[PDB]
């Protein structure tokens, strides 16, 4: 009974929490599901469909809100599998978590628009806006770990500087070339009659758009649109191309380092070092184990212990060394260290066949 | 309390050999060689610089105490042994084989014992499966 | 005359099924023809010019199907150059592959196209969209392999995560800012009289498009329009440069990698084990060359095919090792092996020359 | 007193000269400040909300040029810090410094709009455009460094003859197709009366913008444009992606240099050296401890002084060399002296041991 | 006399032939020059500014057939510099080239359109056409080298494969969206009322130009425009972020390689050798400097003459193989030879001290 | 059938020289290397693995009868026989001269006479030209 | 002046113990290593490349006075010294405190008795506080 | 014609000492170590194979022959001569000084006298200035 209670436990925390392969399938189709009601609520405001769609989306809405309901209680439920959360308290601490709450708010705020906005299933005008921002924020929610945003954010960052600049020129480049044109065209063209209907314009331009409501007519405004186009539009783009070429760099170099074996040897000798940690604890009247063992390789107990203590903590730095490989300094790291070995024996056997040269 | 104080001043005194006071890396290295664990003196070395809070090439009785003072629940700890069971679990069930605990245990790192992996599994396999969750066992650890 | 017979099998097919050099002209053509008569057809359904290019049209459209119908039979002719397919099971297995059976269904439509829609060589107006339709295909189909969809696969999936992220992140921006711009200018505007008129402007801005067809007009729905578009516009370019990126790195790669001898070697020592396992098969009653040099080397008969059958088993696996080279795992695998023969040398010189001070 | 003095210097000095963490926000709120103030100077062009936005405008105008001199004030106090501005004279050299001399003008220029320009706060006319010209140059003077010049410089160059090519082509390729439209359609289209709206529809096409004032309407026109715009539109966005993909290479190779050990040694050695070099000073009746300690390690000291600099200078070297850090560089450098260390050694145990043969 | 000759000779070949430093500048004097003839020429085409510009456009018309016929000239004679070209028939070989003869042949048309097409300076209508594209192939001679174009290629060829997947995907999504634009609007949109008119639409789309003047208006074609321009806008766009990307991992892997020494010592050994060849030619009754010399070190003339050649050839090949360096080939090769260098070390070791054992 | 059983426990006997009953690396070492063919110590090791089913670092009868049961039919060897042949054919036309299999046979792997090669080229020349195709010896494989 | 000249002809001659006239890599590596400093052989010969006005592999005369003349205003060392001074700041204040001078001093570079950093602080520590600013001490190298 | 045969004839007789009649790697090595000229076996064996035609692993009397006739005009080494001039050219100027030829000529590849580079400034400075150009020698060549 346990067994295969803990075990359903673990596979459902997997398929929602941790998903790899057919888990995710379950999840594209929740998020289909949402998706399709956003476009049946969408369908559903337009007038000439509302009559033909409201009552699908009507069914979407009671299935979807079902679905996430019975979602949130399965995942609650499936988070004693990992011994962080367990039990009352541990569930607790489990529904603390931010995307948790945002869940449960999201089904709280489901049931309000369709209890108050649906006098039937139709809904009100002011529940509305409200539903359409619910959806929003389920699509956002689609996503619990956030990797996708922490993902942004590190590249961002890795080219803050750079992105800088990149903005800086941006609008230096805009605001410049608007005023330009502001003042070739201020009456002569109906378009430019204010510095906004510029800025709005040369917003429109570097950006790639042009909509063609606003534009240059006379010779010296275009010219000057001309050569502020061409300097800034590649400015304009310029973030695009930064994130995408360093986004292929970071995924390249994850996919470089990949072998992680260094990585696993280390691993062992810290957790033998922890066990030892913890068999050889003074206060334990227990672990006669590493007790014993350490009485085989030998004030005495602490001494033991201090020893231990030494080898576990450097072990851990160790792990944490190789905790990042990089193959630059992997290999940079192993040919110092070599070289170094290699001087010790060369240093030996020149010394020591002039011990023999002596004889 | 003192008794810990006067241990560690017991402890030292055993440590320093020459009585210089300060633990130096050559005589760390023959008090332990002695015993039966003869780790190699770079080893040795290169850990005297990462506790040498003074950087005196050396460990003094406070740098001793201090860390004797400090015990698994400092150093954040945790973090490195959610790394160290996540690396060998090739499932991520978050739970690992006891028969793989034998097999990395002894053909990797400081190599012990079958009595040594025996109180392991004694400790770790609480519900007596073999699939030992990593998260109680690290739990364990502050507890 | 059959070896003559044989080189002009082996030819046929290396130019029509992996074309190196001259052969892509033949391919560059027939493609050339292939696309003219579209571009023909797309004349001839233009009512001012279909009477003067119709007869072309269906003079090229004879010579594109016989083409097609020549080059198929001369394919399944020289697919018995290869020993998959040879004999009448052998071509019956060639045809069984998905583009064979779909050259056949493209020639089968195109004669029924022909036969039915052409009651005077000019086309039905029914058959008209089939006819665009089965070029569309022939299209599809100008190239066998689909090496172009395997590397387009295989690029997005080493950016799966990555690309999520930013089509992610792109719709988000899409959603949100219609929304909005739909909220500040639904009655204002007749542009976005609907939000999904500010689904397909935000989905045209976004992209870079800008129509001009909708566009915002007032203060704040511009703002925001402008906001989001500076937001989202290079996240919506941002999977072309991903892509992009992604491409150059792995031409790059495959570049570095070009050398291959290590990849050589191993597979001189994995053929010569295969063909040692061959030669030491003991149910069969030949093979004495391998048997009596194995005699010079050397229950018997079985121990020999046991450890030639170990020698072959770990031949193949080096050769699979070396069947991927990659610099960084080339230097890193290479410099740790170096460094282990190190070792050992370092400690027989110790052991060795201490033997040598003992006396 | 001085203690906290120069603490408060130096602090103000990091602050204003070199942000590192907290010092940004100040910077970030400054130029908040300085951009609300032209979206206000922005609001108060528009007559139908100049009369509502002219009062904040004009308070935030005096906080801005307040904030500004202050800031100026503070930071020549703070150029006291270094030693390179110390003293009237040091603060005059200080105040030499271009961006210095952009900030007097700045201020100089902001009194004399608000004293002339401003009768009653209002803004006269003539004075606007000198104003909004004013926080275009204080939005440039944001940035004392120039860091983001210096840095697209750079990657401009070192992508010269490559950024060159893609303008020459599309260039060309625009003047050409911009030729052939005009000749296609010169009477039949308005939009292209004459060459020039060629160009200019040229430069919207080619730039992806697609204003829709001027377009192809005749078939060879149009195909023309489609042609040429295929082959142009993929060069006019390739500085964009040029300059993006450098840029994120650049900041990769920074990031993967930064460990920068061997350049922290050959620092300390060329330090002990030129500490050496002074206090070996022949003509300097002082510096007996380097003196005392060189006659423990021995015409006598001029020598001295001649070898003192001998290795001083090569130090001086050997730290320029270790300046900077390339990965592989190290490695391939590394690995060459390396290699001859080993040549070495094996010549040293041959002709040693074969002096233990000859015995 | 002919020291000073030559030395101005050199200087103005290098100058015209190979600028590096100084010289761009006047090349780009002569680029602006000619830029502003078009231009000129630009502002005398419009009939408002044609009585203005045409004076000056004719002065400037003189002035740039002046100075390229003087530059054809100098050039012309300081390709007496180079011993490739020297003498009437070294002038005539370097008049061969291509370039040379383009030089020509704008040259002769440039006096044709002066002499014909401008009864005075005014130029005649006919003559309009011709004028423009000899300045638009002179625009395309300003490089002689043609850099710009083979680096082009080069990268091109590099991604051929990758170029062509894009391209091929980018045009069967704008035929298929085209296709189904067409079906979706063929008489509710005016603006579709032919497939062609689809398939400029969907041009004009999937290149994010949006010129607005064709654009869906029905629910469903504006969905699939949707979907495709998701689709295809990064297809379209790809071929811009491959080259630009190859571009920049093409300059960085240049800048890379620069060192170049080990390609520097095997030139020197091969010109040794090359030297040596020479001067041990047997049919020569001279050269008796490295005769004797090999006599030194030493059937006999025809032994050494063979010797000198093997060695001659051998390091042309090396020389050849230290043409191309790449960090990634000479790590490895570098560590491949050292190791068995190292292997050889330790196998006279071995061997040796087990002769030093038997003692 | 009980016949290859028991050969296979005829060879396991004449590899169990110790009659530990699973055959280390050192004794399959020396088994092989008593006969003239002394692979380096290395390749056993490291070989044993990939066959040690139940990773004991040896071998025992049940690992030696599983692979004795698998042929060349099985471990898909194809793909590697195809590459093989494919890397040696610098002309990709599917087919190799013969003297070239003559000079990589001598010059490369595991080196054997002029006799295996003659062999080679009697069962892979079947139509006598020399230039011999790669998709019917690969087939001869499996057959 | 002329005292400066016979000075370094002195000097010369004492280097040029052959009496060559142009002090050669040997030479000049065994006029140092009898005073009691003994750098590597390779270290000096490729020192001598750097300073060779004439590339002889040696040092005359005319290279002897050069750089003699040439003091540390010349070189431009100026800025390898802000480099210097910058990659020991740690925090970047542009001030760097007494005592990581003396460890720096000690357990790098070419490493000098207390004595050197005693003159080194006195000269650097103008203000006597241990936090020396880099600035005022590359001041004093051009004053 | 013949006589240049039999010259070819009697220097493969005074290479093939053990008379084999294609000179092996090691039978080169000898006839040209025993003159003064030792060059690392490396050297000659691995240059073998890039003359040997037949790939035997030794050079045959054809191979012998081919190249006898085979002179500096063949072989394309013209563009070797440009790269190796050029890049010895640190201006670019087509032009390269004499003394810098004395000296590339003592310190790299197969280090020669200054006789060797007096035949050189002899045939290369036909107008007797030191900046010799480069495109003259290498016209020298096929001439
Ligand atoms: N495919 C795509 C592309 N183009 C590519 O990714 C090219 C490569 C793909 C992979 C294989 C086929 C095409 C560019 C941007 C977006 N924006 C995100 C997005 C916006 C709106 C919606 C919605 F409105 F339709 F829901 C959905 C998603 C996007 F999706």
């Amino acid at each position: 009974r346990n067994a295969f209670y803990r075990k359903l436990q673990n596979f459902l925390y997997n398929v929602l929490e941790r998903p790899r392969g057919w888990a995710f399938i379950y999840h594209a189709y929740v998020f289909l599901l949402v998706f399709s009601c956003l476009v049946l609520s969408v369908f559903s405001t337009i007038k000439e469909y509302e009559k033909s769609s409201e009552g699908a989306l009507y069914i979407l809405e009671i299935v979807t809100i079902v679905v996430f309901g019975v979602e949130y209680f399965v995942r609650i439920w499936a988070a004693g599998c990992c011994c962080r959360y367990r039990g009352w308290r541990g569930r607790l601490k489990f529904a603390r978590k931010p995307f948790c709450v945002i869940d449960i708010m999201v089904l709280i705020a489901s049931i309000a628009v369709l209890a108050a906005g649906s006098q039937g299933n139709v809904f009100a005008t002011s529940a509305l806006r409200s539903l359409r921002f619910l959806q929003i924020l389920r699509m956002i929610r689609m996503d619990r770990r956030g990797g996708t945003w922490k993902l942004l954010g590190s590249v961002v960052y890795a080219h803050s500087k750079e992105l800088v600049t990149a903005w800086y020129i941006g609008f230096l480049c805009l605001i410049l070339a608007s005023f330009l044109v502001y003042l070739a065209e201020k009456g002569e063209n109906d378009h430019f009659d204010t510095y906004a209907d510029a800025l709005w314009w040369g917003l429109i331009t570097l950006t790639t758009i042009g909509y063609g409501d606003k534009y240059p007519q006379t010779w010296n405004g275009r010219l000057l649109a001309a050569t502020f186009t061409l300097i800034g539009v590649s400015f304009f783009a310029l973030p695009a191309g930064i994130l995408g070429s360093g986004f292929a760099l970071k995924v390249q170099e994850q996919h470089r380092q990949k072998h992680f074996e260094k990585r696993r040897n280390p691993a062992a000798g810290l957790i033998q070092s922890a066990w030892r940690f913890y068999a050889t604890n003074l206060s334990r009247t227990d672990l006669h184990s590493t007790w014993q063992y350490y009485e085989r390789t030998v004030g005495l107990k602490v001494s033991i212990r201090a020893v231990c203590v030494m080898r576990f903590l450097v072990s851990k730095r160790k792990f944490k060394e190789s905790l990042r490989p990089y193959d630059v300094m992997d290999v940079i790291e192993q040919y110092s260290a070599g070289h170094l070995d290699m001087l010790s024996r060369i240093k030996s056997l020149q010394s020591r066949v002039d011990q023999i040269v002596g004889r | 309390t003192e008794e810990q104080i006067a241990e560690f001043k017991e402890a030292f005194s055993l440590f320093d050999k020459d009585g210089d006071g300060t633990i130096t890396t050559k005589e760390l290295g023959t008090v332990m060689r002695s015993l039966g664990q003869n780790p190699t003196e770079a080893e040795l070395q290169d850990m005297i610089n990462e506790v040498d809070a003074d950087g005196n090439g050396t460990i003094d009785f406070p740098e001793f105490l201090t860390m004797m003072a400090r015990k698994m629940k400092d150093t954040d700890s945790e973090e490195e042994i959610r790394e160290a069971f996540r690396v060998f679990d090739k499932d991520g069930n978050g739970y690992i084989s006891a028969a793989e605990l034998r097999h990395v245990m002894t053909n990797l790192g400081e190599k012990l014992t079958d009595e040594e992996v025996d109180e392991m599994i004694r400790e770790a396999d609480i519900d007596g499966d073999g699939q030992v969750n990593y998260e109680e066992f690290v739990q364990m650890m502050t507890a």
